[PDB]
């Protein structure tokens, strides 16, 4: 209902999508293969 | 009698060696010589690496040379690069490049005492930054291969954008040799940014033109920014009419690089022999174990060279020993032909009287690079909320 | 089959007492039988190297080239890479110019060295700075090629671990111009951290320490740390280096050269035997020098997959994808008569501090002797908890309390030392007063006798 | 802490400078003479 209110108070188009799992910021603490990691979550906004 | 000093050089055809020997004779005339005498000693590129190393140790090192030049092997293919040749002088601490365009020579690990007077491909990215000053761009997409050139161009573009100005979106990488690259066009098309900057070789750029051509991605709004390896050879007929290209001024037959090279080296010798210890290189590669003490000093004198009235323009080195104030030419493909639309002298880009044509049939660049009204919404999974 | 394995030795050291190896004949359980062919070289030059490699290659069909010298010229090692361009032979570096690392090599070359990379040295420095509780640090880097992955490795490491680090600013200094315009001093005058890292070379480190001798960074409260390529040789000790410089380097002491050659032959023979024992199909040997257009197709990169996970004598003596040893035998030396003396041995992941005292500040003056504390597992006064096997080290303020037990095996006792982590009210008060009065102590429990009581008459 | 400085030898062992570098206060008092104050201000001008 908040998305409908903000959708009618502003002229734009929306598309709600459901996210599955992976909501913890990705704490790369387990020794994978002694390589270099990169921020892929934390904020959770820029995937694509 | 003046001291006989030798200068090493690695050239290709005999004509270039004649221009080198003539440039040494002119260097011994235009410069005041009271105690030194330059000597011309140049060899040719050999198809064998061992025969080339023995040719340097029995031709160049045996003559006790100080500065050694290098160009490019006259071969249509690429399988034996002259980079190991630069390792030879690495045993005796300087090699100056003339046609080296790869950014791998920009590093100082395997190229300690290696300086070049030719702007590589990474410097072209700087010109690309100047493009961001023309139409005021923001979100750009850099699509490079998975090698050292893509990492060097990525660190260079990231270094240029270190202030609070414009940033990067997503950098795409691909293995050089894969034709099925539709996922790169799908993920690149899904992203809001449309400024595509391609920097690869010919076979990769051909696959980008084919895969990007069979998906209808050359219309309005799509910008293709390439360099020089994407509008030459077999990658020219597949490129859309209106793609922004580049062209280095005086690509073939660079006599000014040889003449100005002997001028800068001669200035570094006549000026270097006016301080005081100045050791001498050993005789050949036999019975010589010690290194050269005048290495970083000779590289320092070669780097601190200024020629505002030179033939090529303004010879000046930077902190990495590369070429400053590059001279390029912004080209554009119009009706299956490369029409000159701009030139780059070194400081700013100067356009001629030809109007820039876009591949999407457009003639005027809009203000905003990309804008729409589609907004994606994401949320979590909760019973009382969603 | 008898495969030729040549060992090139460069230096004035007598090879008579070196080539005599007794680890052959009886140690040929594998179907392939190798043979050692050691050669000498008294002239350090690329012409003699290429001459002996080409002439020795055309004379004897060798498979594994093992080069080793005792100089400090890494460029010669690059020349070895050139040999790969003509041979693609797995060259192993044990000592000498082939001991230094080189970031970003050729993906097709087979150059493998025993030099510790910056990722391992950075982890060792972070472990040393972690055991002594050094949260605040100041990193000083220059224009040396390899600082981006260093600062991004330190930042990326401290931004994820549970240890609460504190990064002041990573400054940068220039060496192309002398400090005459008052800039380097202005950048070095804002460093108030108990530990300062340095990432540069040698002639640059002499100038950084020369200016730092006048700025005020080489005294009490401050401690500089340099890796391995900064100190270099331990014999040349200049004067500008202050007292107290924890530097990591290679052991090159207890590890004997014949053991290095034996390990190299074991790795080359083992990796050359895994393909024959698994794939059951191996190509021919190496061709001559310039004959590369015919033998360029017989080379297979699958052996590279056998050059990453290599086991020998149970220990994890393997390598990585970059071309270096996974677990390098590192040593930590400290500069005092101004001589580099060893203080600890970093193995696998744990660090051993035995040939030196655990307390970093010396007691030669300030305080003397120490103090031992013994208690018992009491309800609200001393809570004893076993150490977690996932890490093996007490965390936060949990005091590592040892325990001396004797395994009563029927009619024979032993001497086991089980270490646990103690925490409670006594740990809190003794740590609060211990931090205030500033002294070293110990903590252990009682395994026999418990509380004092009367026995007969004593 | 109230530090003490000895003026009888040129600062060559880096001790007085190490005693003056640990002064993190907006106000610093000085109690000496003139030729000693010229040297204290001379080193303090280089410390910061």
């Amino acid at each position: 209902d908040l998305l409908i209110k903000l959708a009618r108070e502003m002229d734009f188009t929306y598309e709600v999508h459901l996210v599955a799992d992976g909501k913890f910021g990705t704490q790369e603490r387990v020794n994978n293969s002694n390589a270099a990691a990169w921020n892929g979550m934390m904020g959770e906004l820029l995937s694509g | 009698d003046p001291k006989i000093v030798n200068i090493g050089a690695v050239l290709s055809t005999k004509k270039h060696e004649q221009i080198f020997r003539e440039a040494v004779n002119q260097a011994n005339f235009f410069h005041f010589t009271r105690k030194i005498q330059l000597n011309a000693t140049s060899v040719t590129h050999r198809p064998n690496a061992i025969q080339m190393a023995l040719s340097v140790c029995e031709d160049l090192i045996s003559s006790q040379v100080y500065a050694i030049l290098v160009s490019h092997p006259p071969a249509p293919t690429d399988h034996l690069t002259p980079t190991p040749i630069s390792y030879t002088a690495g045993f005796y601490r300087p090699v100056i490049g003339l046609t080296t365009r790869m950014s791998i020579y920009s590093d100082k690990s395997i190229h300690l005492s290696f300086l070049r007077t030719v702007p590589p491909y990474s410097h072209q990215a700087l010109v690309w930054f100047e493009m961001m000053r023309l139409f005021n761009w923001n979100h750009v997409i850099l699509i490079v291969s998975d090698d050292h050139e893509g990492r060097a161009a990525q660190k260079k573009l990231e270094t240029l954008l270190e202030e609070k100005e414009s940033k990067a979106d997503k950098v795409l990488q691909f293995e050089p040799g894969t034709k099925n690259l539709t996922a790169l066009l799908l993920e690149a098309k899904e992203l809001e940014a449309r400024v595509i900057i391609l920097s690869a070789s010919e076979d990769d750029a051909t696959a980008v033109y084919k895969s990007a051509a069979m998906l209808d991605m050359t219309g309005a709004g799509y910008v293709w920014l390439v360099g020089e390896r994407e509008i030459s050879g077999s990658a020219l007929r597949y490129a859309p009419d209106g793609i922004i290209g580049l062209q280095l001024i005086n690509g073939k037959n660079e006599s000014a690089h040889i003449s100005d090279a002997v001028a800068v080296v001669a200035q570094a010798i006549h000026e270097l022999f006016e301080m005081e210890q100045i050791t001498d290189p050993p005789r050949g590669c036999v019975g010589n174990t010690n290194i050269w003490k005048t290495g970083p000093l000779f590289k320092r004198v070669l780097m601190s060279s200024k020629y505002p009235d030179g033939v090529t323009g303004r010879i000046e080195f930077n902190e990495d020993g590369d070429r400053k104030f590059a001279q390029y030419s912004i080209m554009n493909l119009q009706n299956r032909k490369l029409v000159q639309v701009g030139i780059f002298d070194g400081s700013y880009i100067i356009q001629n009287d030809r109007k820039i044509i876009w591949p999407g049939g457009e003639t005027e660049r809009p203000q905003g690079y990309q804008m729409s009204t589609r907004l994606k919404i994401v949320t979590i999974h909760q019973e009382p909320f969603v | 089959p008898n495969m030729d394995i040549a060992v090139i030795l460069v230096g004035t050291t007598e090879e008579v007492a070196i080539k005599d190896v007794h680890e052959k004949d009886d140690f040929h359980h594998l179907p392939v039988t190798p043979r050692v062919e050691l050669v000498t070289m008294q002239e350090s030059d690329p012409k003699s190297i290429i001459t002996r490699i080409c002439d020795l290659m055309s004379d004897k069909k060798v498979q594994g080239v093992v080069f080793g010298d005792d100089t400090d010229q890494e460029a010669i090692a690059q020349i070895l890479d050139f040999i790969s361009v003509q041979t693609l032979t797995p060259i192993l570096g044990i000592h000498g110019g082939s001991s230094m690392i080189m970031a970003d090599k050729e993906e097709a070359s087979m150059f493998f060295q025993f030099g510790p990379s910056i990722e391992q040295q950075a982890s060792v420095m972070l472990n040393i700075m972690e055991e002594y509780d050094w949260y605040i640090f100041s990193i000083v880097t220059t224009y040396f090629p390899g600082y981006q992955d260093f600062e991004n490795k330190v930042r990326s490491t401290i931004e994820n671990s549970f240890v609460g680090w504190e990064l002041e600013e990573v400054i940068h200094l220039d060496m192309s111009l002398d400090d005459i315009d008052s800039k380097i001093q202005n950048q070095l005058k804002k460093l108030q951290s108990p530990v300062i890292l340095l990432y540069c070379t040698k002639e640059e480190a002499t100038y950084i320490f020369e200016v730092a001798h006048s700025v005020g960074l080489t005294g009490y409260g401050f401690t500089w740390i340099v890796p391995s390529l900064v100190a270099g040789d331990t014999d040349t000790v200049p004067d500008e280096f202050p007292t107290g410089l924890i530097s990591v380097s290679y052991d090159e002491w207890d590890y004997d050269l014949p053991a290095r050659v034996r390990d190299g032959i074991a790795i080359i023979t083992t990796a050359a035997s895994t393909m024959l024992s698994e794939h059951n199909s191996i190509p021919q040997s190496k061709s001559s020098c310039n004959n590369i257009q015919e033998s360029r197709v017989y080379e297979a990169h699958m052996l590279k997959r056998y050059l990453i996970n290599v086991t020998f004598e149970g220990r994890d003596l393997s390598f990585s994808e970059d071309g270096y040893q996974m677990h390098p035998k590192l040593v930590i030396i400290l500069l005092n008569e101004r001589k580099w003396e060893r203080v600890g041995k970093y193995k696998d992941r744990s660090l051993k501090m035995w040939p030196v005292f655990d307390l970093y500040p010396n007691s030669e003056e300030h305080k003397d002797e120490h103090l031992s504390i013994v208690t018992l597992e009491e309800a609200p006064f001393v809570i004893v908890e076993d150490v977690d096997p996932l890490s093996g080290t007490c965390m936060r303020n949990t005091v590592p309390c040892r325990k001396q037990i004797r395994p009563e095996n029927r009619t024979e006792e032993g001497g086991n030392y089980i270490k646990r982590c103690c925490k409670g009210f006594c740990i809190d008060i003794l740590k609060k007063i211990a931090k205030t009065v500033k002294f070293t102590y110990d903590l252990y429990l009682v395994t026999n006798g418990k509380h004092g009581k009367k026995i007969n008459g004593v």
